[PDB]
RNA sequence: GAAAACCCGCUGUUACCCGUACCGUAAACCGACACAGGUGGUUGGGUUGAGUAUACUAAGGCGCUCG
RNA sequence: UGUAGGUAUAAGUAACGAUAAAGGGGGCGAGAACCCCCCUCGCCGAAAGACCAAGGAUUCCUGAUCAACGCUAAUCGGAUCAGGGUUAGUCGGGGCCUAAGGAUAAGCCGAAUGGCGAUCCGAUGGAAGAACCGGUUAAUAUUCCGGUACUGAUA
RNA sequence: UAAGGGCAGACGGUGGAUGCCUAGGCUCUCGGAGGCGAAGAAGGACGUGAUAAGCUGCGAAAAGCUGCGGGAAUCGGCACAUACGAAUUGAUCCGCAGAUAUCCGAAUGGGGCAACCCGUCAGGCCCCUGACACAUGAAUUUUCAUGAGCGAACGCGGGGAACUGAAACAUCUCAUUACCCGUAGGAGAAGAAAACAAGUGAUUCCCUCAGUAGUGGCGAGCGAACGGGGAUUAGCCCAAACCGGCUUUGAGUCGGGGUAAUAGCUUCGUAGAUAUAGGAGAACCUACUGGAAAGUAUGGCCGAAGAGCAUGAAAGCUGCGUAUCCGACAUAUCCCUGAGUAGCGCGGGACACGAAUCCUGUGUGAAUGGCGGGGCCCAUCCCGUAAGGCUAAAUACUCCCGAGAGACCGAUAGUGAACCAGU
């Protein structure tokens, strides 16, 4: 249950494909990390387990709006 | 005693008769084992009458 | 009514001819000594001194049908040897 | 299902070794649908001495479809139906003469 | 010669008893399969 | 060359629950058997002996379920 | 070298499971090498005697029965049927405590099912408050009976 | 002389073949129904009878208790039973509604080796008892409803083989199968064009198109769509522009419920019926054979009834029934226009397709008539209007209930199980 709390991204299942077209099962993993954020609106510090895409969304539209949108989409819990 | 007679009680004499009949049934059960009764159907009669009394008491308490 | 039936047997007859204040009952397996005592006081209007108990499991028996054989069991019970106060009988 | 005969009725044997003989119903065995008719279908049972023994003569049951209710007008062993003549209560009546059976 | 079966009631109930079967998901799978087959005895807790 | 509870200084009335039969170096347990096997602990008299070895023998138990 | 059931052949043959061993007199009985009583003989005796535990689960005692079971017969039996039999304040266990280990809390990890993770559980260990001499059953006895005691609560 | 033996016949034994029989199976049709459970389930333990209970039923009120409706003489369940009782003042039995319902089990006061051990708090009895409460997670405001577990098939989703085929084998196949896991409902899923096409007009299912177009170590193989004919037919609702009210925050930015209105072109200024008990329901004599007629032969009768089952042999007229008609006290059912978006690079996947369409792990990233699609890429043309949502019908299945059927089986068959069978 390592899922990005902002975007909901989880690991994907795919194939390693060799030059002779041999196919082996594999996982594409999320670029996931825990980061501490300063929430200005509440003037607090919150630790979020997020992906780099989630960090991009936060840097685009602000942390408060991103948190509200993730909560309304059900990713945050 | 019969169903009509039991239903024509007063919910206090009925309770007193309930304990009295329970004790009497215990005595007859103990006595029938020592001496086999001529008519053991009195035991069935008393058991059914105790069940009837408890039924009527439950009816009166519930409604 | 935890008391099921009195015990009529040679051993009970011998102990009652010896002591005469001792009586054996067969009762439900889950009734302990205090309730056995209160029950015999209620059922016989006597004062009780001491109670001794022992648990019996049912005998295994062989029910015989037309074709073959079935294995069955008798019910379990509890023995209760009851000592009345010196002066009273049952 | 309610039966066309009952204890205390007088019936007539319409088939069997006792064909053409009338008697009184003593007991009805509803589960196997047989009845005991007084004096009819005698059997000799061998009984060991128990509560002197011997050879007891007794009555053996007859299947109820071999028995018909006797008409109380000519004793002709009619068929019966049911109607509500007696104050609307269902009663048994003979078909050969229309008279009720009491 | 020591044979394979060396009885011990505590070990029997620890290894195959009703509570040990109910502890895990696969033990509950075993219980469901035995109930579906209709076995008169469900675990070793039944025997006496 | 365990731990924790615990334990130190800081005159009547009563007495609850379960087991208790029987086998258990075995004909009753584990070996498909009334199977020459396996099964943890205690006790184990007298003479002889270093001995709980060996031989004989009390108490006790057996003569091994075809002749 | 097919399957189930039944029946043959080898054949009245192999075998009847430790070479510790038996003889006689009475009893009961339709029937006795084998059952019951007595005398004599032999075997074990740091056991093949007496106890605790695990395991078994009525096999324990008594009366009937000898069909099947017992590697023979059986009047006998750990066999069939019925009846009877196990008695605790002090014995053992449990109620109390923890070990290995196990399940979990706060948290951590992880497609799912789930995996980890210090308080609880968990004896094979620690604590347990407290007697006896005599009798007594066909079958129980430190448990039942009589004497001598002890120990914990409660008013 | 036959000790013994051979062949045949007769009669026996053993064994259980065959023939005949059976409601025990098998496959279906039609109509319902599609769950049970914290008000304690499925499945169990222990009890319960006049006499031990092996099944069945029931639960300390224990083969059982109460009321209403039906009905009329026996009844007190079964494994070949006697006793003793109940019952026309209406038992037993059937329909509907109630009462009681021990212990374990999601098990939920704490533990535990299932059916057991140990508790706390409020009362009541009286060291011991019977009756309360005492779990956890999620909406929620400590009051409240909801959930947990089990269970046929059908649905959706997350993971996901190998044997095998290719006459070896690795791409490919087997197969987005088996299996594991999660989670619904009576169905589910899908569904109202940024669509197909070169005029049609939302989904779903059937017949064709067609083993065609394609795809493929162009091998083995895989395999559409458009169109046509049918079953069924159905379309709607938000976000914003805009109009008002409120709170908060720095005339003004948010967050709330109300109005306004959403597009191939807009907007804004039923109660009777049915079901679950029931009531009536036609018509046969004589002789023969036989243990026994329902058979045979005469002679009659009914038929909106000549289906069937039972009865001492094969019955329209012996019994239960059948055709037809009647019947319910309850209880159920019926100016604005969706942004980490379109698009793009790298690595992969699903699509019939093994690299146009659709999806995304990683890195980027617009437009507001524009944009997207028509099988690589550009231009013209045509079609449509993405980044919000809901939606019946025609379709799939049977643990169960009811009514039926078979050129299906007849005890080594048919289910493993006709009986003591998951024994
Ligand atoms: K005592
Ligand atoms: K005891
Ligand atoms: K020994
Ligand atoms: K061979
Ligand atoms: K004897
Ligand atoms: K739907
Ligand atoms: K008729
Ligand atoms: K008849
Ligand atoms: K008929
Ligand atoms: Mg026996
Ligand atoms: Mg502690
Ligand atoms: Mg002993
Ligand atoms: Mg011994
Ligand atoms: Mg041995
Ligand atoms: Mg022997
Ligand atoms: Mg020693
Ligand atoms: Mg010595
Ligand atoms: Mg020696
Ligand atoms: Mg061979
Ligand atoms: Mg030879
Ligand atoms: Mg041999
Ligand atoms: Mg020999
Ligand atoms: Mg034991
Ligand atoms: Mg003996
Ligand atoms: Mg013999
Ligand atoms: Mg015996
Ligand atoms: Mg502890
Ligand atoms: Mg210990
Ligand atoms: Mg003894
Ligand atoms: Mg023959
Ligand atoms: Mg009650
Ligand atoms: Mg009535
Ligand atoms: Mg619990
Ligand atoms: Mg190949
Ligand atoms: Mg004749
Ligand atoms: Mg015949
Ligand atoms: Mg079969
Ligand atoms: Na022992
Ligand atoms: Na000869
Ligand atoms: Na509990
Ligand atoms: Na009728």
């Amino acid at each position: 249950s390592k899922i990005c709390q902002i975007t909901g991204k989880k690991a994907m299942v795919g194939n390693n494909v060799s030059h002779s077209k041999r196919r082996t099962k594999r996982v594409f993993d999320v670029n996931l990390f825990r980061k501490k954020f300063y929430w200005v609106e509440q003037d607090c510090w919150v630790v979020l387990r997020i992906s780099a895409a989630g960090l991009r969304l936060i840097n685009k539209i602000g942390l408060d709006a991103a948190i509200k949108r993730a909560a309304e989409k059900g990713f945050l819990n | 005693m019969k169903i009509a007679e039991i239903k024509e009680l007063a919910t206090k004499e009925l309770q007193e008769r309930l304990d009295a009949e329970v004790a009497a049934y215990d005595q007859m059960r103990i006595n029938h084992a020592v001496s086999p009764l001529d008519s053991p159907a009195k035991l069935k009669h008393q058991r059914r009458m105790i069940a009837q009394m408890k039924t009527v008491l439950r009816q009166r308490e519930l409604n | 009514g935890i008391i099921i039936k009195p015990i009529i047997s040679e051993k009970m007859t011998a102990v009652t001819e010896k002591m005469s204040e001792r009586y054996g009952f067969r009762v439900s397996p889950n009734a302990n000594k205090i309730e056995i005592k209160k029950a015999v006081e209620a059922m016989y209007n006597v004062k009780v001194e001491d109670v001794n108990t022992m648990r019996y499991d049912g005998k295994r028996k062989n029910r015989y049908t037309k074709s073959g054989l079935i294995r069955g069991k008798e019910a379990s019970f509890k023995k209760a040897i009851v000592t009345l106060k010196k002066g009273e009988t049952i | 299902s309610k039966l066309h005969i009952k204890k205390g009725d007088t019936v007539m044997v319409i088939s069997g070794e006792d064909k053409g003989h009338s008697g009184r119903v003593l007991e009805v065995l509803v589960k196997e649908q047989r009845a005991i008719v007084e004096g009819l279908n005698m059997i000799k049972k061998h009984a060991k001495p128990s509560a002197q023994g011997g050879i007891i003569s007794k009555e053996a049951p007859i299947h109820i479809s071999n028995l018909n209710v006797v008409d109380p007008k000519t004793g002709k062993a009619t068929r019966i139906g049911r109607r509500l003549n007696e104050n609307g209560k269902l009663v048994r009546y003979a078909k050969k003469s229309g008279e009720e059976i009491k | 010669m020591k044979r394979t079966y060396q009885p011990s009631n505590r070990k029997r109930l620890n290894k195959h008893g009703f509570r040990s079967r109910m502890a895990t998901a696969n033990g509950r799978r075993v219980l469901a399969a035995r109930r579906a087959k209709g076995r008169a005895k469900l675990t070793v807790s039944d025997e006496f």
